[PDB]
DNA sequence: GTCCGGCTTCGCCCGTAAATTCAGA
DNA sequence: TCTGAATTTACGGGCGCAACTATGCCGGAC
RNA sequence: UGGCAUAGUUGC
């Protein structure tokens, strides 16, 4: 039918070839009979007959005069479709200036004029004059005239002389402009400026220019002449209750912008007074205005009820418009809608459906039937034999429904877990049974949740259903490798139950001669299901080529254990089931499972391990009690100890030692180290709380108790809530992530006295705010991810690129967090991985690193693996499976057509919603650590230092003077073992190179301040500092010494705004004491509110603390705080005080130091040496006159702007910080995320380049393209003797990279409706809807899935 | 001796709606907020009990 | 009952264009 | 007295999904 | 016989 959309502005000549009939009478229903009228809003004549086939007056009523017009009324008799989408139209008495073109921000009439807006505006509502043919007077072309101005002009300049008004004199500007001579006068003095401003602005109005010469539209068409009209039935009349018409908004509108038409065309008829016209041409343009876009011009018109009208505007855009509100989404028929139960009987397929809702669906399908097997003739007779629900409709039911999947869906679909195909298994009931594995896929609880039930219809969507989203084909999460359907809270209390054992219970001892005699004693009451035990165990292992080789021997394990392994498949080692069994075991089982037999023993096995959890949690009767949360007896000392703490530190407070915040912040550390101990001196007694014995000496055991059987197994709860319970539960954070610093120094078994249930309630409203009102956030960035990365699908199987990332262990600081095995899993890598001993080849180039190959790897200690990356693909249009890697849904390399941008959008979107969601599951408290304040080696090892710049004081102790210190202690095989940040001031007890061993502390600072150490000795001047608005100095006058405090930006007074307070050292004499062979002296800068208590001229030496900043609060270190430094990232915002780097490599040189703003130069060696930067003096530099730069090097320390990050060390380096940057955040939180999909979405950031030289090609000089067009226009010259167009990849944020899209469609769903389309229309955009959106929109075949074939094969067969 | 108030009753705090869930001190202050809110819905059954 | 018409402010964040203020020649 | 860069100010867009119940829906001349 | 507004509520 069609394969482009075409957009382009509406000439008048177009608008009337829509139309097929002006309308002139403002009425659109005469009241009293509901015929149209005779040529209003609501007509026959112009948009069509009322009723299908039927003239109005009754004249002709059949089809035989189907095309013929009646000539009583001149109704064409036809359907009534066709009055859908008849559209008419409105010849306005005056030009009419389109409200889009003139406020679209930029405004395209402003500046194709070059004339400012609120000028234009002026002149539009009839204000000002404005000059068209100025000719010989001593008026410009663009000047504006007032009244007096006219005046003047008409009694002096009563010549030749066109000074117009309204929006006829915008529209004969525009007429009178020659788009090609004033593209020429504009790049031709475009290339003779100097400035950088008139430069962009230049550039737009060239751009937008050619942009009107290029597309087939005129500037004059910005004005409307002829006003389209919708057809009547998309803003139809429908009764409401009584006589009264439902009161439409686009009627309105309409029938108010004809009245001001009539009225004016009338007054312009009889020759009315010019003020009179104008001001009536001036509500014209007002009504007109609010037609098109109610509001945007400003005082939005309201109707009865003061509700501003819905204008076209609002209905094509926003939330609630035809995009986000028919197209994205619809409502379906086939579809109803049930609160959901258990049922655990049911398989992992399968899923409970009422027989009513079964009935309801299923109607035109047994309608089929019942025609087929001849009970019905007719289909009336079918549809009242359903209605009856006769005996004989229930066999057809549950015939029809043997092999017809049903999706199952829950309301937030945050990922593409939350649609699920089961086969339906008819209910006595009213709720659908859903099988309880699921469930954690679904995030569905059973507390009154509804989910829906949608039928496939067609034989391809039935087998769509059956073989993709069946719940036997979704055990592994599509986010990550781990398994989503490991059992929740019951099933993993039952196997924990099961697999356990207790130093004395009935049967212990004995030999056992199999599983099943463990079974048979256990149910005959003679043994235990948790005594030790010696049992005949056969186990298969598969090491040979696929034979399941059995092996027999005699295990030390318990009844339980024994019972348990009946239930695990052939292939699985007996060890597996030999431990504990919690929930993390549990899912480890089934994954192995998986790996290693499949898919169906993977199910069946799960739904063995379900229903054998349920048995046994059944049977072990295992409840909860108010004496199992035995409180601890450690608890009041802990508790009277930090009190003391905080009543000294008080005392220290009020003595002014310290100051409000870093007192709050010592509270706070010292508060949580004591809730801390609480938790540990619970935990201790409640594990070894049973001692037993019945057969000698005591023997400590693990508790039988219920809470804690049930937090150690992962069933439900973690260390906070038992906490909560038992402990102490600590402090609260209120709304807005500030933490009382008040604790709660009762648990939930005690009181909590009206006092401490007014603190909570500050935290419970905190949790229930961020599940209400900051969900808003994490949804609008799933979105953005998703419309960012939409059409981005696997195309090719491999693109041959031989470039990649470097993936290491992270060890941000701590332990290990995501091994080397996580990090590489499941990957294709780059380059051959050679042995760490010596060049030998350890795996091939292109070899998928699947358990297997990761497992090789940690037995032979490799360190860093080069991968292939999606950003380093060299795919056009497309990713190929080898880039991307493994599926992470199966166990396979990614098909080829599966969309990877959806699935990474909903990864790394659906976590943040969830747990955003979820925080008020601990109530309120503060996830609280200790500052840490020292830094404690655990393993032996050597210590290496990076990033370091010390200095050793009078002590000889090592003090770091540099910010990104890394402590990282290495292994004697030259591994690093451990990661550590040294912070800016920190005191380190050994040295660089030297070996420590375990549990030796090796650095310590404060972490409540930030020193400000120096790096030479002398004297201390307070240089360029006044007293009173530089520095707020306090008399200690009963001493005799003084204080003072740097006073930030905001407390400074504004006279004298730039005065900097600073610490200068100086010798004896009166001289800046250099620091050790520089060239400026050494003086450290005072950042605001630092407490300074050294006074003027006072001895100091090296590595001393001249003055220390509070270092503020950080409040509750959550994921409603963490998300927005996700969306910051992906956003690309440029931090507050970026750090500035180097451009280029070679020698270092400061030149003038003009103003305080020095002036940086990189002089490569043989380069461009005459390269400069502007550096403000007032920041710290690195690098000073003496030494080697690589591009890339940190000039001065801060956060780093990712666009410099991509400028300079390239594409690897920018998608290797954002990932890692992200990856802090999502780990905080315990989210695993493949880096597959933040590598994804970084490609879909970086997807535009600007061109840098235009080559032998066709692009601009300075213009921004897609970097796949530019790729292969490059690849292209090459081919030929040509040379490609140089480029410089962009970072866009996901915002800006989606609406900056080839495609308008997809901007147009996405943000910011009105602009995309204004830009769409002017530029003359033709779209080849070839992404997911647009296929999506127009109702064809995704290019994704089944789709991808059909769409490549039209490609194919263009 | 400074005491220049006293609260006249402990359950001046809360509202006719939190004040009717025995041991309410014991209950974490959403899953209170939950169940007043869950009072307000109950149904009236055939008998009172 | 049947027919006809044009007084509310009070949110948080960010991107982008216009206006201002330096900082010079 | 002019002119470019950086800074400030003004102003337009964004602010999750799904579901259920109830009431009210225009004010002024012949 | 389908639309908008306001209020209340459920699941996240
Ligand atoms: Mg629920
Ligand atoms: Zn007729
Ligand atoms: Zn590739």
């Amino acid at each position: 039918e069609f394969d482009a959309i075409k957009i382009a502005l509406a000439s008048p000549d177009m608008i009337r070839s829509w139309s097929f009939g002006e309308v002139k009478k403002p009425e659109t229903i005469n009241y009293r009979t509901f015929k149209p009228e005779r040529d209003g809003l609501f007509c026959a004549r112009i948009f069509g007959p009322v009723k299908d086939y039927e003239c109005l007056c009754g004249k002709y009523k059949r089809l035989k005069h189907r095309g013929v017009i009646c000539e009583k009324c001149g109704v064409e008799v036809t359907q009534t479709k066709v009055r859908r989408e008849r559209m008419g139209h409105i010849e306005l008495a005056s030009p009419t200036a389109h409200i889009w073109f003139l406020k679209s921000l930029p405004s395209r009439i402003g500046l194709l004029l070059d004339m400012p807006l609120r000028d234009i505006e002026r002149v539009l509502y009839f204000e000002s004059y404005v000059v068209i043919e100025g000719g010989m007077t001593n008026l410009e072309r663009q000047q504006i005239l007032t009244e007096e101005q006219y005046l003047d002009a008409l009694e002096e300049f009563g010549d030749e002389f066109d000074a117009k008004m309204g929006a006829e004199a915008i529209q004969a500007l525009l007429k009178s402009m020659d788009l090609e001579q004033e593209c020429e006068q504009l790049r031709e003095e475009l290339n003779e400026t100097n400035s950088e401003t008139k430069r962009k602005k230049l550039t737009k109005r060239i751009k937008l220019l050619e942009a009107f010469v290029q597309s087939g539209n005129k500037p004059e068409w910005m004005i409307l002449t002829v006003l389209p009209v919708l057809p009547p039935d998309l803003r139809p009349l429908v009764p409401l209750d009584g006589g009264r018409f439902a009161t439409s908004d686009l009627n309105d509108l309409y029938r108010r912008v004809i009245n001001r038409n009539n009225r004016l065309k009338r007054l312009l008829d009889l020759a009315a007074p010019d003020i009179i016209v104008r001001n009536e041409k001036r509500m014209l343009q007002e009504a007109v205005d609010a037609l098109l876009d109610n509001g945007r011009r400003g005082r939005a018109i309201t109707g009865s009820n003061k509700r501003p009208l819905k204008s076209l505007a609002d209905m094509i855009k926003g939330k609630q418009g035809r995009f986000r509100q028919n197209l994205l989404g619809k409502r379906v028929d086939y579809s109803g809608r049930s609160v959901i139960t258990v049922g655990p009987y049911l398989r992992l397929h399968q899923c409970g459906l009422p027989k009513k809702m079964a009935l309801e669906l299923f109607k035109p399908f047994i309608y089929g039937k019942l025609e087929l097997r001849g009970l019905a003739t007719t289909i009336k007779a079918a549809k009242k034999m359903v209605e009856r629900e006769e005996a004989v409709v229930w066999d057809i039911l549950d015939e029809v429904i043997r092999e017809h999947p049903v999706l199952l869906n829950r309301a937030p679909t945050l990922h593409r877990l939350g649609i699920q195909a089961f086969e339906p298994v008819l209910i006595e009931g009213k709720a659908i049974q859903l099988h309880p594995l699921v469930c954690a896929a679904y995030n569905a609880d059973f507390d009154g949740d509804q989910m829906a039930v949608h039928v496939p219809l067609t034989l391809e969507a039935q087998l769509e259903a059956r073989a993709l989203m069946m719940s036997t084909n979704n055990i592994l999460s599509p986010a990550n490798g781990e398994p989503i359907i490991v059992p929740s809270q019951d099933v993993v209390l039952g196997l924990y139950y099961m697999t356990r054992d207790c130093v004395n219970a009935k049967g212990e001892g004995m030999v056992l001669t199999g599983p099943k005699e463990a079974e048979r004693l256990y149910r005959s009451g003679l043994a235990s299901l948790h005594a030790r035990v010696k049992v005949r165990i056969t186990e298969y292992e598969k090491d040979a080529n696929g034979e399941l080789v059995a092996k027999t021997s005699l295990k030390d394990t318990t009844v339980g254990r024994a019972i348990l392994w009946m239930i695990v498949p052939k292939g699985l080692p007996y060890s597996i089931v030999n431990q504990a069994l919690g929930k993390k075991a549990i899912s480890k089982m089934l994954n192995t499972c998986y790996r290693i037999l499949g898919l169906k023993p993977t199910v069946i096995f799960a739904d063995q391990i379900m229903y054998t959890g349920f048995a046994y949690a059944a049977r072990s009767g295992a409840s909860v009690g108010i004496d199992d949360m035995v409180i601890p007896e450690k608890k009041h000392e802990i508790i009277s100890e930090a009190e003391a703490e905080v009543a000294e530190i008080q005392e220290q407070f009020q003595s002014g030692l310290v100051t409000a915040g870093e007192r709050y912040n010592k509270v706070i550390d010292i508060w949580a180290a004591a809730n801390d101990r609480v938790s540990k001196a619970m935990m201790d007694n409640l594990q070894t709380e049973t001692v037993i014995n019945r057969d000698g000496q005591e023997e400590k055991q693990v508790s039988f108790n219920s809470i804690y059987m049930m937090a150690d197994s992962g069933a439900r709860g973690s260390a906070a809530q038992i906490r909560q319970l038992a402990g102490m539960r600590g402090l609260m954070a209120k709304p807005d992530g500030s933490i009382i610093e008040t604790p709660i120094t009762a648990n939930f078994r005690e009181g909590l006295n009206v006092l401490q249930y007014f603190i909570s309630t500050h935290g419970a409203r905190k949790g229930l705010a961020d599940t209400a009102l900051k969900t808003a956030n994490s949804g609008y960035l799933t979105r953005r991810l998703v419309d960012v990365a939409q059409d981005l699908v696997v195309t090719e199987d491999d693109c041959g690129t031989h470039e990649g990332i470097m993936m290491t262990p992270v060890i941000e600081g701590g332990d290990v967090k995501e091994p080397l095995r996580d990090r590489v899993l499941g990957r294709v890598t780059a380059e051959d991985v050679l042995k760490p001993g010596t060049a030998d080849i350890l795996v091939p180039r292109n070899t998928l690193l699947h358990e297997q190959w990761c497992d090789l790897l940690e037995e032979n200690s490799v360190d860093a693996v080069k991968v292939r990356s999606v950003v380093s693909c060299d795919t056009d249009f497309g990713v190929c499976a080898h880039c991307y890697g493994r599926d992470l849904a199966r166990g396979h390399i990614i098909n080829k057509g599966e969309a990877i941008g959806v699935i990474a959008a909903q990864s790394i979107g659906e976590p943040g919603t969830q747990l955003t969601m979820r925080t008020f599951h601990i109530g309120g408290a503060a996830s609280r650590a200790a500052a840490e304040s020292s830094i404690q080696v655990k393993n032996k090892g050597s210590i290496k230092l990076s990033n370091v710049k010390s200095v050793v004081n009078s002590s000889g102790k090592l003090v770091i003077t540099s910010r990104n210190t890394e402590l990282k202690l290495i292994d004697e095989f030259g591994r690093t073992k451990e990661s550590y940040k040294v912070p800016y001031g920190a005191v380190l007890a050994k040295g660089d190179g030297e070996q420590v061993a375990g549990g030796e502390t090796v650095a310590n600072w404060d972490p409540h301040t930030m020193p400000v150490i120096t790096e030479v000795s002398g004297f201390v001047r307070f240089t360029d500092m006044i007293d009173g608005q530089t520095i707020t100095r306090q008399t200690d006058e009963l001493t005799g010494l003084s204080s003072l405090v740097v006073l930030d930006s905001a407390e400074r007074t504004a006279g004298g705004k730039d005065l900097r307070p600073a610490l200068k050292i100086v010798d004896a004499q009166g001289n800046d004491v250099l620091i050790p062979g520089t060239d400026m002296p050494a003086q450290y800068f005072l950042p605001g509110k630092a407490i300074v208590q050294l006074e003027d001229g006072v001895q100091i030496s090296s590595g001393d603390t001249l003055a220390r900043i509070p270092q503020e609060s950080g409040g509750t270190k959550d994921i409603t705080g963490g998300l927005p430094r996700v969306a910051d990232l992906f956003e690309a915002r440029r931090p507050k005080e970026p750090a500035i780097l180097a451009e280029i490599s070679g020698i270092v040189s400061f030149g003038k130091e003009t103003k305080g703003k020095r002036r940086l130069v990189i002089t490569p060696v043989d380069g461009s040496d005459p390269y400069e930067e502007m550096i403000p003096k007032w920041r710290q530099l690195n690098v000073f006159e003496g030494e080697r730069v690589e591009r890339g090097d940190v000039i001065s320390d801060g956060p780093e702007a990712p666009h410099d990050i991509l400028r300079l060390r390239g594409v690897h380096a920018v998608t290797r910080y954002i990932v890692n940057e992200v990856q802090d955040v999502y780990r905080l939180q315990g989210v695993k995320i493949n880096d597959k999909h933040i590598e994804v979405i970084v490609r879909q950031m970086l997807r535009k380049a600007t061109i840098v030289n235009a080559g032998s090609s066709d692009f601009l000089e300075g213009e921004q393209v897609e970097y796949s067009r530019v790729k292969i226009a490059n690849r292209e010259l090459e081919a030929n003797g040509k040379v490609g167009a140089t480029y410089s990849r962009d970072l866009l944020g996901i915002t800006k990279a989606s609406l900056a899209t080839e495609s308008f469609i997809s901007a147009a769903s996405f943000q910011e409706t009105t602009r995309v389309l204004t830009e769409a229309a002017v530029a003359g955009k033709r779209d080849e809807l070839r992404g997911l959106k647009e296929n999506v929109i127009v109702g064809r075949l995704i290019p994704a899935g089944t789709g991808y074939a059909y769409h490549q094969d039209r490609m194919r067969r263009r | 001796d400074q005491v220049d108030y006293m609260d006249v009753s402990t359950q001046q705090v809360v509202s006719v709606g939190a004040s009717l869930i025995p041991f309410l001190e014991h209950d974490d202050a959403n899953r209170a907020l939950m169940g007043a809110n869950m009072q307000r819905q109950a149904v009236p059954t055939l008998r009172a009990d």
